[PDB]
């Protein structure tokens, strides 16, 4: 689950992935299943939302116990695994997962073309407030991050439910494809360690054990300011139960039409699978990845 | 009596075994709707189990004070088959009964409707705070020891359980605020609907109580539709009045509708 | 009642995070001030031990006054006479109880919960520490009581035969105490749309009396009890609040 420890337990059920891509929670008719798992455990709706601090001795104690009787039934028997646990002395426990959440949720927020570099400085300055953070003497910098990491993935769960009701969702012979335009918060979107954040969350969503197809997805999110449009290929994967490593295309191919017509990209990152474009040059760009199909 | 342990075994397949259009027995599947909102309140209908059984109908009309305590206890068992751990949290289901006609609008309430369930429609006037009730009387006897097993007050009655030879003799007994369960209280008033007077007489009042789950689903000026039963409250029935034997009647509440 | 004060007593003494520890330097700095009183942070206590907290959630009337006497002990380890039973204040952060939903389960629960105050009233004073004497045998006693469940919960008894209650309360030698009676309506935010905004009444003791002006936006933490006075029904009682610590906003 997602930050048991600094959380309640329902809070952790909803904005998980292994229990959204089992229970599909997005919808309503998935809603109803979760509450039906507490009553088979026997924990109440009052208790279950309390922080996981304040909970009774003899439901943490038991823990272990009721997560093997009654969580066969729903499918989810891959939540069981083995993790690390650093506790200093008197402060109290934070696992190994639960702490790279707290670094990927620093290396965003809590901080014409002279509005762009203006902006890479708010992130070159903002590796710094991660580098100290990552030590054992200041903890005030730490829970200055986990209260930054539960509004990065409220806001991520309620986009990404109102994509699947209006199914926005190209279903092309080739791959998939998603062209977000207009929402809330929008502004969030510039860092791409947030796209790949809810594009994470849109591939083991669709892409599940239900067989569909295997297909890539392409997203493409905008703001104002010269309409930027980040566009970013994804991969796809395989639920958990990998004999397929190459698993990736879009440097090659991608990168022979921007040697075609050149039309206003820069190929500005570490990474060979994420652009930027112009709103103008959108529409005649995309037709060109349909043909000369290399997967 | 003890022909009781028949009724539970013959009233339980009316909870799994009873089934209508084509399937999806409406009482299997009422118990996954508790649970998933967690409410301690099973809903049943009159007509659903008058047309399979007329024995435990007229047992309903005779006397539902000792009728809904059997029907209450093996209610718990039925869901308890598919969600065995359940007794933690409330460990009582108490019951909804449907509709049943037998007074028109407030005013035929004479002795051959006592201690019977009875259907009646009104308006709300007025309504007191919320407030806890005892539910569990455990005395403070100074002989034997401040725990003393639990007992039962649980009425409009308040029980005159005098301690007597407790521990050696009769110790002393108070009340005190440990360990007991409490319940909510609501008393609602409600007088008859200005659409069926009949031509010149005043609307009459009458008190309901409400108990436990049922707390603030009035809002004063709604059309309610009470299916309570109609008893005989003591303590303090007109306590200037001894040459008048004149008992107080309140309708103590087992469910609620809205207009329809 | 026995050994859960050196259960206690361990904690105070010995709990320490990474270089200065606190409850042996909160304690010390609130006796040369003369303030008598000491804040727990309730989320030490269940990183230090598990089983005591325990305790405290499920029966805090007879627990908390036990640990008012776990801190009057380790007072006389710092000052070397009159040194009277402490306070104690604490504050913590789980979740908000909102104040239309207090069912009967909560009786005797730490709460915390929000709202505005209305109105203040009066001091007062309530007993702590009494002499009795007898009025024909003359036998002198002491009563003190510690422990707050608003009436009577601890009173006279009826023989040191002699009458009826033949004790006399002599008000030459006691100690006392301020009660402030306060209440509190909920926040107009959580919107009664067919109802009117309810209200509850609490206590406080001796060193939160006189803090909140009427009109701020509070937090109070404390122990939701009930009590039995007539002052319109059978067996009826009536709920309030014994605040233990309010944590008010900055005043502005």
């Amino acid at each position: 689950l997602f930050l048991l420890r600094h959380s309640s337990l329902y809070d952790s059920f909803y904005y998980s992935n292994y229990v959204n891509a089992k229970l599909s929670l997005w919808n309503e008719n998935g809603k109803k299943r979760l509450h039906k798992m507490f009553a088979r455990m026997g924990i109440p709706l009052s208790t279950a939302q309390e922080t996981w601090l304040y909970m009774d001795h003899s439901i943490k104690r038991e823990l272990g116990i009721i997560f093997d009787k009654n969580l066969d039934r729903y499918g989810l028997q891959d939540i069981i695994r083995d993790g690390f646990v650093r506790t200093l002395g008197y402060r109290g426990s934070i696992s190994a997962s639960e702490f790279v959440e707290a670094l990927t949720a620093l290396l965003e927020v809590g901080n014409s073309a002279q509005k762009l570099t203006n902006l890479r400085k708010r992130w070159v300055s903002n590796f710094w407030l991660s580098w100290d953070a990552l030590d054992d003497r200041k903890v005030e910098l730490l829970n200055r991050g986990i209260q930054l990491a539960q509004d990065l993935q409220r806001a991520i769960f309620n986009t990404g439910v109102a994509i699947l009701e209006k199914k926005l969702i190209k279903h092309l012979r080739i791959y998939r494809l998603c062209v977000l335009q207009d929402g809330p918060d929008l502004d969030l979107y510039r860092n791409p360690l947030t796209l790949l954040r809810l594009g994470n969350w849109l591939i083991e969503c669709c892409a599940e054990s239900e067989d569909k197809q295997l297909l890539p997805m392409v997203l493409a999110s905008i703001d104002e300011n010269t309409d930027t449009y980040l566009v970013a290929g994804l991969t796809p994967r395989y639920p958990r139960g990998t004999k397929k490593p190459i698993l990736n295309n879009f440097s090659m191919a991608f990168q022979q039409i921007t040697a075609e017509t050149d039309a206003k990209v820069r190929i500005d990152n570490f990474e060979s699978s994420i652009i930027e474009i112009r709103r103008e040059d959108l529409s005649p760009f995309l037709e060109k990845l349909t043909l000369s199909g290399l997967l | 009596p003890n022909v009781s342990r028949t009724i539970a075994r013959e009233l339980k397949s009316f909870l799994l075994e009873y089934t209508d259009e084509t399937g999806r027995s409406v009482y299997g599947a009422r118990i996954r709707t508790l649970g998933e909102m967690n409410s301690e309140s099973l809903e049943v209908n009159y007509r659903h189990l008058a047309e399979s059984k007329a024995i435990l109908a007229l047992f309903l009309a005779k006397c539902p004070e000792e009728m809904l305590k059997i029907f209450d206890l093996v209610a718990m068992e039925a869901t308890e088959l598919h969600y065995p751990d359940y007794a933690r949290i409330h460990s009582e289901i108490h019951v909804r009964i449907s509709d049943f006609p037998t007074i028109y609008s407030l005013r035929e309430l004479r002795e051959s409707n006592l201690s019977s369930l009875v259907r009646v429609t009104g308006v709300v006037t007025r309504r007191t705070g919320v407030f806890p009730q005892l539910k569990y009387v455990k005395f403070n006897c100074l002989k034997c020891g401040s725990i003393l097993g639990p007992f039962f007050q649980d009425s409009n009655e308040e029980i005159r359980i005098s301690f007597c030879t407790n521990c050696k003799s009769k110790g002393p007994f108070r009340v005190n605020g440990e360990k007991t369960v409490y319940r909510n209280y609501q008393r609602v008033t409600l007088q008859e609907a200005p659409g069926t007077v009949p031509p010149g007489r005043l609307p009459r009042h009458r008190e309901v109580i409400l108990l436990a789950d049922l707390v603030d689903v009035s809002k004063p000026g709604e059309e309610v539709e009470v299916t309570g039963i109609y008893k005989n409250n003591y303590d303090g029935n007109l306590n200037a009045k001894n040459g008048f034997p004149v008992f107080a009647t309140i309708i103590e509440a087992n469910s609620i509708k809205r207009r329809e | 009642n026995t050994e859960i004060i050196k259960s206690f007593k361990n904690f105070i003494l010995e709990f320490r995070l990474d270089s200065q520890f606190i409850y042996r330097d909160q304690l010390r700095n609130n006796i040369l001030v003369k303030n008598y009183s000491l804040t727990v942070n309730m989320e030490h206590l269940i990183g230090y031990n598990e089983d005591i907290y325990k305790k405290l959630s499920d029966e805090p009337s007879d627990i908390i006054p036990l640990f008012e006497t776990a801190i009057t002990q380790v007072a006389k380890r710092i000052s070397i006479n009159s040194l009277p039973t402490f306070q104690l204040i604490l504050n913590s952060n789980a979740n908000q109880i909102p104040l239309r939903d207090l069912d009967s389960e909560h009786v005797s629960k730490i709460v915390r919960l929000s709202g505005i105050i209305i109105s203040t009233s009066v001091l007062s004073s309530r007993a702590t520490y009494l002499s009795i004497m007898c009025r024909n045998c003359r036998h002198t006693t002491s009563i003190t009581i510690n422990n707050f469940n608003t009436g009577n919960t601890v009173s006279l008894p009826r023989s040191c035969n002699c009458g009826p209650d033949p004790y006399i309360i002599i008000h030459e030698s006691s100690k006392f105490i301020d009660q402030q009676f306060l209440k509190l309506q909920e926040i107009p935010e959580l919107v009664p749309v067919g109802e009117m905004p309810r209200n509850l009444t609490m206590t406080c003791d001796r060193y939160l009396t006189n803090k909140v002006i009427p009109g701020t936006r509070v937090t109070i933490v404390g122990i939701y009890s009930i009590y039995n006075s007539k002052n319109s029904g059978v067996a009826i009682r009536t709920p309030y609040i014994k605040i233990l610590g309010i944590q008010s906003d900055v005043e502005t």
